[PDB]
């Protein structure tokens, strides 16, 4: 599901 | 408590997620599912994903 899914990193 | 504020602009990567610029404003619609949460651009009215991360609390 989309809410599960990785984060981005941050710049 | 629902009203978050981006710290960083993000371009999306998925066609459900929003992108957005530092600053822009968000009502959020539902965060209980994961880390990226459902929200409202308080500057286009468009849904989408954004991840929770890139925002603060106003
Ligand atoms: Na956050």
């Amino acid at each position: 599901s989309l809410a599960r899914r990785p984060l981005p990193p941050l710049p | 408590v629902t009203l978050f504020v981006a710290l960083y602009d993000y371009e999306a990567r998925t066609e459900d997620d929003l992108s957005f610029h530092k600053g822009e404003k968000f009502q959020i619609l539902n965060s209980s599912e994961g880390d990226w949460w459902e929200a409202r651009s308080l500057t286009t009215g468009e849904t989408g994903y954004i991840p929770s991360n890139y925002v603060a609390p106003v």
